[PDB]
């Protein structure tokens, strides 16, 4: 089914500090007792990070699509499980294929597929108050897919999709990469009993599975359960209320990172080798601890902030088909010599129309030989037999 | 002095100039030329320590 | 101007790159 | 057309438009420590452009 | 193809053999390879690794 | 501490160990992988008994 739902409430956003959370193990390898550095994407601690929620209080679902950056932070703090899966991709139209998550109670499913999905979607997710139980009665989220080409399914095995609201109490973790052609996820569930917001101290996200994909994505959207009863009159498009969960998003960037490794093999700390003079004298020393002196860190430049050209006012253009399309040429012995001045040069013209056998360059590469400029220049040309252009390059014999 | 002068030193590489060699060259080419100027400047850097 | 002693005010006068990452 | 310096590098150019010469004088460059009261005492820091 | 990077399931025709303890061997494990002895693990790995 | 860690750095060749080449590369080809790491390694004593 497809819908676009109505009688919501918008507000301006929210935001909050990103407290130390983006860590995770970069790899299966293992190691103790020990302090090792990795150049690595990661979500940037005190970063901006914005809020969002959807609240009764009015209606305040809106549940936007956001611009997938090159990695995503993602976390919840949980009550009544109303993340139920996400969409990513680029056109979401079948004019491309994209990937679905789902989570409901016929299958947990990933899917990547020609999918035409809804302009709005969601889950009309209904409560069988005659017999207190909670369904989706609408799938609201996809018309079709012309084709798919990668499917996974795994079971329903908990989908309770009934709870109560209060402070959260549970806090599930994801980042999402794609990178080189595979979608890798990396998750941390941990519980919590926090007022609605970040949380502190610090734990780090494992691994879960990493999947080939060939798309590619530029756009992304959460998968949500709405909620609907006899308290919520209207069609499946406006007999609706909010609950009220909350999310976050944290968009992640190149950084370098220093990792404490316990006995155990866990990361109990890091350090981020950007953030601050002190810190990267920390990462400098390769420790977590400095004594008093003083130490000495990269090295301070200042970019360039314009570029400029200067060539001379040429106009001529240089010969070219009497040169390469010239009615008669030399016999070798007596091989032929022409002068190029006072022109400018294009090979693009000759490799776009000139059926050249073989065009071989020494010295220089022939895709920068319109970047430069020349002095000198000569051409020279002869005919001979097709095994006898073995001998034209440097040191024949 | 002796020390600035070797920036001149070729080592066999194309040019002196770096961006010489990473202008007029494509990557996989430059990538086999740079690799001798490095080797050549360590050398020089390391004698001057020593 | 400076305290430095007669003779070594005579003494001084007897004796006598930052691009290249070089630096004093 | 060009000068050169006697660190073998090209310090000034004339302009093939104007034929005005000009000096070249490379992007700042700096030197960067950090001082600090030692980690078991306090966090507070200076820096120090050399 | 990639390389030793992590385990996967194209593997090479060879019969395992029985595995010999407290020996200086040569062995090798899906192509890594190497030489010495081997002996009970005092060390945890998360399941992954 | 140095000496030891200067072991996994590549010097150019295609991987850090020799067993990562004698498993994958027939003797004609490994010996331009090989030669490489002789060149870089050895430095490294060199360097470090003077
Ligand atoms: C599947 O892909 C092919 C690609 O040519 C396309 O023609 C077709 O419409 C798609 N869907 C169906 C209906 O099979
Ligand atoms: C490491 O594991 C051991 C055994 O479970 C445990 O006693 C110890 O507290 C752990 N250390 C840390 C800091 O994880
Ligand atoms: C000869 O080559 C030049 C440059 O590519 C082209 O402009 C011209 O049309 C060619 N003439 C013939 C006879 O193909």
């Amino acid at each position: 089914q497809c819908v676009n739902l109505t009688t919501r409430t918008q507000l301006p956003p929210a935001y909050t500090n990103s407290f130390t959370r983006g860590v995770y193990y970069p790899d299966k390898v293992f190691r103790s007792s020990v302090l090792h550095s990795t150049q690595d994407l990661f979500l940037p601690f005190f970063s901006n990070v914005t809020w969002f929620h959807a609240i009764h209080v009015t209606k305040r679902f809106d549940n936007p699509v956001l611009p997938f950056n090159d990695g995503v932070y993602f976390a919840s703090t949980e009550k009544s499980n109303i993340i139920r899966g996400w969409i990513f991709g680029t056109t979401l139209d079948s004019k491309t294929q994209s990937l679905l998550i789902v989570n409901n109670a016929t299958n947990v499913v990933i899917k990547v597929c020609e999918f035409q999905f809804c302009n709005d979607p969601f889950l009309g997710v209904y409560y069988h108050k005659n017999n207190k139980s909670w369904m989706e009665s609408e799938f609201r989220v996809y018309s079709s897919a012309n084709n798919c080409t990668f499917e996974y399914v795994s079971q329903p095995f908990l989908m309770d999709l009934e709870g109560k609201q209060g402070n959260f109490k549970n806090l599930r973790e994801f980042v999402f990469k794609n990178i080189d052609g595979y979608f890798k996820i990396y998750s941390k569930h941990t519980p919590i009993n926090l007022v609605r917001d970040l949380p502190q101290g610090f734990s780090a996200l494992e691994p879960l599975v990493d999947l080939p994909i060939g798309i590619n994505i530029t756009r992304f959207q959460t998968l949500l359960a709405l909620h609907r009863s006899y308290l919520t009159p209207g069609d499946s498009s406006s007999g609706w209320t909010a609950g009220a969960a909350a999310y976050y998003v944290g968009y992640l960037q190149p950084r370098t990172f220093l990792l404490k490794y316990n006995e155990n093999g866990t990361i109990t700390d890091a350090v981020d080798c950007a953030l601050d003079p002190l810190s990267e004298t920390k990462c400098t020393l390769k420790s977590f601890t400095v004594e008093k002196g003083i130490y000495q860190t990269s090295n301070f430049r200042v970019q360039p902030t314009e570029s400029i050209v200067r060539f001379p006012n040429i106009t001529n253009l240089c010969p070219f088909g009497e040169v390469f399309n010239a009615t008669r040429f030399a016999s070798v012995y007596a091989w032929n010599r022409k002068r190029i001045s006072n022109c400018v040069a294009d090979y693009s013209v000759l490799y776009n129309s000139a059926s050249f056998s073989t065009f071989k360059c020494y010295g220089v590469s022939p895709t920068k030989l319109n970047d430069l400029c020349f002095t000198n220049v000569y051409a020279d040309s002869f005919v001979i037999r097709g095994d006898e252009v073995r001998q034209i390059a440097p040191g024949q014999t | 002095n002796t020390l600035v002068k070797q920036l001149s030193s070729n080592f066999g590489a194309i040019s002196s100039v770096l961006n010489d060699i990473l202008s007029r060259l494509d990557p996989p080419e430059a990538e086999v030329q740079i690799d001798r100027l490095i080797t050549g400047r360590l050398q020089s850097l390391q004698t001057y320590v020593t | 101007p400076s305290k430095r002693s007669f003779i070594e005010d005579l003494l001084f006068n007897k004796v006598t790159q930052k691009f290249n990452g070089l630096t004093v | 057309q060009f000068g050169r310096d006697i660190a073998d590098t090209t310090d000034a150019v004339r302009d093939p438009q104007t034929l005005e010469i000009l000096d070249i004088t490379p992007c700042s460059f700096g030197g960067v420590s950090v001082i600090t009261p030692g980690t078991n005492t306090s966090n507070q820091v200076a820096v120090l452009y050399q | 193809f990639e390389l030793l990077h992590a385990p996967a399931t194209v593997c090479g025709p060879k019969k395992s053999t029985n595995l010999v303890k407290n020996k200086c061997v040569n062995f090798n494990f899906n192509g890594l390879t190497g030489t010495g002895v081997l002996t009970e693990s005092n060390k945890k790995f998360l399941p992954f690794q």
